[PDB]
C-alpha cells in the first residue's frame, strides 16, 4: 500500500536523458551530489537580445522533463556573456536572459521551493579564446542543484 | 496553584529510550518513532509538527525535538519547506 | 618488463613489447599500439579504476579516493593500486605545459586540526609523488582542506564515503 | 452559429462552493482591513531597517511554509552575507508562508519581515553585508 | 555650421533641418514636431510641449530635456535619440535597424524593436509594453545600488 | 510649502511649488524655505539643501 | 513560411504559398485563396476560436475573453493564443480609415482600485498590441473599467465569467 | 512548441477562487503594514562593535547561567579590565549562549541584548575596560 519509488521517476530513464542531453550538445555534469546543465546561448536566444526563438520551446521542455526525475529544495539559474558595448547592457541582457528562462521553467512543473536567478554579465569565463559573438563557449547559462536524500 | 513544570519522561523519549510499559507504534512516511503509554502518544522526530497540537515539548542540544499529545492516526509535518504526512498505525 | 613498484621511476616501453610480440602482424602490432595509446582509452582504463575525469571548458579535474588509494587513516601511498596511479601520470604526461594544483578532502568525523593535518599530508604526499615522476617542483602546488566546501550530505553514509577524496586541477 | 466567447472546462460544483465561501472571506477581510487602516493609520516603514545594495537585485521565486530561520540563512547565502541570530527562540516556533514569483531578495526579506509581526524582525547592515534575524524580549 | 542660442521664449516652434548643423538652444521652447534627415546635431535644454513628433532617418543626434505630455519617436537608421531627462506621461517609440533610442517614460510606454536595435528606458513606468521583432532589445538599464530603487508590480511584470 | 523636481540636467534643474510656479535652480543658489544647495544630482533624481533634506520627484 | 511568434510584425504571404503548393492548378489556387481571404471566411474563423463579433448599423464590435487571451492576473499577452489575434489584425485591415475604441473589464472580485488598474494594463497592451501592426496612434484610444457596466449576473459563476472581456469597437 | 502551465485555473470556479486568494493575501498583507511597528537605525539602543583588535578573536561558548560570570571570563579573554556599577538584584539576570565560532564583540552584543532594560554593557577601548551597569 506504502509507495515503492519517487512518482513518475527512474534511473533508466535519467541515465538516457542524460545521454541524449550529452549527444544534442547540452553538458550535463555530475560531482558527488550537485548536478550540472550547461546551456549555450545560441541554442535559447537570438543575437544578443532576451527574446526566445520558438524552436527552444521543446529544449526547455527536454530540460524541465529531466529537471522533474529529481528532489530537491533550490535552483540557481546564472547568465555569462560576452563584451559588446560595456558593462551594464551585459549584465541587464543577462539578468533578463535568466528571469525568462526561470520563468518558464517556473511556469513547467518542477518541484522546487526555490529558484535563484543572477546575471553576471562576462566576469567569469571559462574559455581565453574570446573571438566570437553568443557563438563563444563563454556565452552560456548555467543551472545548478543539488539532489536531497 | 502552581501549574507543573513538565514531564520528566520527555528526556527519555529524547535519549530514545522508550517509556516502560509502554507499546510500539509503526510510523511510515518520514524519520520519526512513536510510543504509547498512557494513551498518550511520545514523538521523537526532527521535525515539526504542524496540525494536531501538543501538549508538552522538549528540544535536545542537537536539534531532536520530543513531543507528549493525545493519541492520532495522523501527523502533520513540515520538513524542508515542504507540507507532509505521517501514518501512525498500531494505535 | 614492467617492474610492479613504479617501474623504478623510469618511462616504460609499452609499445615496443607488444610489437615484438605481435610477429610470431607488425602492421596489427602498430594499430593494438596507436589504438592503446591514445587519450581516451587511458581515460577509460581510469574509469574502468574509481578515478573521475572531469573536463569543463579549459581545465581538467581528476578525482580520486583516498579510501582505496591510501592505507587507513594514514599519509601512506597504497602499493597495491599503482596501475591507477600509473594511468594518472600517462595522462598528465600529455600536459607538459600546464600548472598543477592538488588538494585534499576529508569527511566531518574527528577533530579541525586533525583534518587539517590529515588532509595536508595527503595531498603532499600525491604532490611528491607527481614531482618524483618526472613533474617540474615549479608547477605544483599542494593544499589541504579539511570539511569546508564538501560535495555531498556528511549526515548519510554513502554522501560521507563520497566526501574523502584527492583533486588534481590543472588548465 | 450563436455562440458566446467564454467556454472554458467543465466545473465542479465543490469548487464552486469553495469559491462561493472564499468571496465572501475576502470581501469580509477588505471591509476590516479599511476599518482598521482608517482607525490607525502607519507612520514608518521598514525601508529604513531593510535597505537595498548591489547584489541584493537578484531575484528569486519561493514557496516556502516552514520556519524563518532557514529561509532567512538561504536568502542570505544567495545575496553573500553573513547571517546572525541574536535574542532566543521561542518554544513555539514562528512560522511563515511565503508564494511569490519574480521578485528582489529585498523585497523578499521585507515580506518575510512583514510577516514576522511581533515575533521576529529582519535588520540589513550592507556596510559590514550582514543579515540579522531578532527574537521578541517576550516570554 | 554652428549655432549657440541662449534664450529662446516662444509658444511655437517648428525645426526641420537638411546638411550638417551643430546647434543648441536654450530657454522656453513648445515643440510640435521635428524631422531630421541630415547629420545634424540638435540640444534643446528647457521643453515644455505637449504632443512631439520626432523622425530621425540617416544620422541624426537630438537631445532633450523637460515636460512632454505625449511623445512619438521613429528612428530608421543609424539614429540616436537621447530623451533621458525628457520625462513623457505616453510614450511611442520604434526603432529600426542600427538605431539607438533611451527613454524616460512616465505613466504608459509603448516600444517597438525590429532589427538589431536598442531601445533603453531610465524609469519604471506604471505601464510598461515593448516588442521585439528581428534582433532588437529592450533593457532595463537602471542603477541597482540607488537606494530608493522600485520593483515591479503586479502591473508591470513583463518577461521578454 | 513643499518643492518637488521637475526636469533636471547636470548643472541646473527646474523646481515647481505647491503654488504652481516654477523656478531654476543653480548649484551655488538660493531659494526660499530650504536654504543653500550643496549638490544636484544627475543619475538619481535628488537636491540636497543645507538644511539637511532632499527635493526628490513627485510620487 | 510563417513564423509563429507574431511573424516578425510583418505582411504574411498566405495567398502565394497556396497557389505555388496547388499547382503539382493555378485557377484552383486562385478560388481558394479568394474564398480564405473573404471577409465571412475571417469571420467564421474568429467563430471557431471563442472571439465574438457584433455588426449593429455602423458600428462593429469585437469581444474577447482575457481568460483565454492574456495570463492569469497579468497584462501579458498569450502566446498560444496567436491566431486569433493574427485574425483581428487581419479583419481590422479592411478598414482603414475609422478610429478604434478598446476597453477593459474584469468581474467583481477584488478591490476597486487593483480592477481599475487590472483593466487599464490589459487595455493598453492590446492597444500597444493594434499599434505594432501597422496602425497609427492617432486612432487608437484604451480605457479600463471595472465591474461598472456588466453584460450578466456576478453572483453566478457562468455570468461571473462572461464579464471579463476585452470590447473593441469603430465604425 | 510552448506549452500551458500545468496548474494553470483553466475552469471558471477555480480562477474565481485563485482571485480571491490573491486578495485576501494582499488584504493580510496590507493588515500587517498596518500592525508592524518599527525603530529609526539612528536612536536603536544596541551595542555597536568596539572593533579593537583583541575583540575579533573567535570563541565557543556553552552557557545559561547569571551574566556578570560570563562577562568576567570574555573580559579576561579578551585581556581587558572588568567593572560593575550597580547593585545585584535578589533574582539574578539570566541569559543562555550557545555558539560554536563567534567573535567576542558579537557574544558581548548578544549578551547586551538578552540583558534587555537591567543591564548594559559599555565598552572602553582607551582605557581597555568592560562596565556592567545595572538599572537603578
Amino acid at each position: 500500500k506504502l509507495p515503492c519509488r519517487v512518482d513518475g521517476a527512474c534511473d533508466a530513464t535519467i541515465i538516457k536523458m542524460m545521454t541524449d542531453l550529452n549527444k544534442k550538445g547540452i553538458k550535463v555534469a555530475s560531482v558527488g551530489q550537485n548536478y550540472l546543465i550547461s546551456i549555450p546561448a545560441s541554442a535559447l536566444f537570438a543575437d544578443q537580445s532576451p527574446r526566445l526563438n520558438w524552436a527552444s520551446y521543446s529544449l526547455l521542455n527536454e530540460i524541465a522533463a529531466f529537471l522533474k526525475q529529481f528532489r530537491k529544495i533550490a535552483i540557481t539559474v546564472t547568465s555569462y556573456s560576452s563584451k559588446y558595448v560595456s558593462v551594464k547592457r551585459e549584465r541587464a541582457l543577462t539578468l533578463a536572459r535568466s528571469r525568462v528562462v526561470s520563468e518558464y521553467l517556473w511556469s513547467q512543473g518542477v518541484d522546487s521551493r526555490i529558484i535563484f536567478t543572477q546575471g553576471l554579465g562576462s566576469d567569469k569565463p571559462i574559455t581565453s579564446y574570446t573571438l566570437g559573438g553568443d557563438r563563444s563557449p563563454n556565452a552560456r547559462v548555467e543551472i545548478t542543484f543539488r539532489r536531497a536524500v | 496553584g502552581i501549574p507543573p513544570s513538565a514531564n520528566d519522561l520527555l528526556l527519555h523519549v529524547l535519549e530514545g529510550v522508550p517509556p516502560p510499559g509502554s507499546r510500539r507504534l509503526v510510523v511510515s512516511g518520514g524519520d520519526a518513532r512513536a510510543w504509547l503509554s498512557n494513551e498518550k502518544m511520545y514523538v521523537r522526530t526532527n521535525l515539526t509538527i504542524l496540525s494536531p497540537g501538543w501538549l508538552a515539548s522538549m528540544t535536545s542540544a542537537d536539534g531532536t525535538h520530543a513531543y507528549e499529545m493525545q493519541k492520532s492516526p495522523v501527523l502533520l509535518v513540515s520538513w524542508h519547506g515542504k507540507v507532509m504526512q505521517l501514518k501512525v498505525e498500531g494505535l | 618488463c614492467f617492474h610492479p613498484p613504479y617501474n623504478n621511476f623510469q618511462p616504460d616501453r609499452r609499445a615496443v613489447k607488444r610489437v615484438g610480440v605481435d610477429t610470431g602482424g607488425g602492421t596489427v602490432g602498430l594499430v593494438a599500439s596507436i589504438y592503446r595509446d591514445s587519450k581516451r582509452k587511458i581515460i577509460r582504463d581510469l574509469q574502468k579504476q574509481d578515478i573521475q575525469y572531469v573536463e569543463y571548458g579549459d581545465t581538467r579535474t581528476l578525482i580520486i579516493p583516498t579510501d582505496k588509494y591510501f592505507m587507513f587513516s594514514s599519509p601512506r601511498l597504497n602499493e597495491i593500486c599503482y596501475p591507477g596511479l600509473n594511468n594518472v601520470i600517462r595522462l598528465l604526461n600529455f600536459y607538459p605545459q600546464s600548472t598543477i594544483y592538488v588538494a585534499g578532502f576529508t569527511d566531518n568525523v574527528g577533530s579541525r586540526s586533525h583534518k587539517r593535518k590529515l588532509s595536508q599530508a595527503q595531498a603532499e604526499t600525491m604532490m611528491t609523488f607527481l614531482w618524483a615522476n618526472g613533474i617540474a617542483a615549479k608547477r605544483l602546488k599542494a593544499e589541504g582542506y579539511g570539511d569546508k566546501n564538501a560535495i555531498s550530505d556528511n549526515a548519510i553514509i554513502h554522501g560521507s564515503a563520497q566526501n574523502r577524496r584527492i583533486e588534481i586541477q590543472w588548465f | 452559429k450563436f455562440k458566446k466567447p467564454p467556454i472554458n472546462n467543465p466545473s465542479d460544483d465543490a469548487t464552486i462552493k469553495l469559491a462561493e465561501a472564499a468571496v465572501s472571506v475576502s470581501d469580509s477581510m477588505l471591509e476590516m482591513a479599511k476599518v482598521e487602516k482608517v482607525i490607525t493609520p502607519p507612520s514608518k516603514d521598514n525601508t529604513l531597517t531593510i535597505p537595498n545594495a548591489y547584489n541584493l537585485q537578484a531575484r528569486a521565486s519561493v514557496d516556502w511554509s516552514g520556519p524563518i530561520e532557514e529561509l532567512t540563512a538561504r536568502i542570505a547565502k544567495a545575496a553573500h552575507f553573513r547571517f546572525r541570530v541574536l535574542g532566543k527562540s521561542p518554544s513555539v516556533p514562528v512560522l511563515i508562508s511565503i508564494s511569490t514569483k519574480d521578485e528582489s531578495l529585498a523585497e523578499i526579506l521585507r515580506d518575510i519581515d512583514y510577516q514576522a509581526g511581533k515575533k521576529a524582525s529582519i535588520h540589513v547592515y550592507p556596510n559590514s553585508q550582514v543579515v540579522e534575524l531578532r527574537y521578541a524580549k517576550i516570554y | 555650421g554652428v549655432t549657440q542660442i541662449n534664450g529662446v521664449s516662444s509658444r511655437n516652434l517648428q525645426i526641420v533641418l537638411k546638411g550638417d548643423p551643430k546647434v543648441l538652444i536654450s530657454g522656453f521652447v513648445n515643440l510640435r514636431q521635428l524631422d531630421m534627415y541630415g547629420k545634424g546635431t540638435l540640444s534643446l535644454y528647457w521643453i515644455k510641449s505637449d504632443t512631439l513628433t520626432i523622425r530621425a532617418k540617416k544620422a541624426a543626434k537630438i537631445q532633450l530635456a523637460g515636460i512632454v505630455n505625449r511623445l512619438d519617436v521613429e528612428l530608421w537608421d543609424f539614429a540616436q535619440f537621447k530623451g533621458k531627462y525628457l520625462r513623457a506621461q505616453r510614450s511611442f517609440v520604434k526603432t529600426h535597424d542600427k538605431s539607438v533610442a533611451e527613454i524616460s517614460a512616465v505613466n504608459h510606454q509603448s516600444s517597438l524593436a525590429t532589427d538589431a536595435s536598442d531601445i533603453y528606458y531610465y524609469n519604471l513606468s506604471k505601464t510598461r509594453a515593448d516588442f521585439m521583432a528581428f534582433n532588437g532589445s529592450v533593457l532595463d538599464m537602471r542603477e541597482w545600488g540607488q537606494s530608493d530603487l522600485k520593483d515591479f508590480d503586479r502591473y508591470n511584470k513583463q518577461f521578454p | 510649502i513643499i518643492y518637488y523636481i521637475q526636469a533636471v540636467i547636470p548643472g541646473r534643474a527646474w523646481l515647481i511649488g505647491s503654488n504652481g510656479s516654477t523656478l531654476t535652480v543653480r548649484e551655488g543658489s538660493k531659494i526660499p524655505g530650504y536654504g543653500m544647495v550643496k549638490l544636484i544630482d544627475s543619475l538619481q533624481g535628488r537636491i540636497l539643501t543645507s538644511s539637511g533634506q532632499v527635493i526628490k520627484f513627485s510620487q
